[PDB]
């Protein structure tokens, strides 16, 4: 499989801490979460986990 | 003294309907360019071949 891309890869990943502002969410400057639901490819695609649940 | 009113035959309308069945199906991670030009080839292989067949 395409090796997924390092989320020290993209780079300028702050670590924000808070979790939302303004009633809007905040996204995480890191793509650990998301690679976390569904990893990336090399090539930056978003092949998704299937959630079977 | 006569006409002739002209169509596609049902077999070249199911063989350009697999043809894009193969581009969505064999797609996977290709760019979406690769995905388009496909499509474009084979519009344009079919409409102009058929050229008043389709309308």
């Amino acid at each position: 499989k395409y090796d997924i891309l390092a989320s020290e890869d993209v780079e300028g990943q702050e670590a924000a801490t808070l979790p939302s502002e303004g009633g809007v969410r905040i996204t995480p400057f890191n793509l650990q979460e998301e690679m976390e639901e569904g990893h990336f490819d090399a090539d930056g695609n978003y092949f998704l986990n299937r959630d079977a649940q | 003294t006569a006409q002739c009113f002209l169509r596609v035959d049902d077999e070249s309308m199911q063989r350009f309907h697999n043809r894009v069945r193969q581009i969505l199906m064999a797609s996977g991670s290709t760019t979406f360019t690769k995905i388009v030009n496909k499509w474009n080839t084979a519009l344009i292989g079919l409409m102009t071949y058929f050229r008043e067949a389709v309308v």
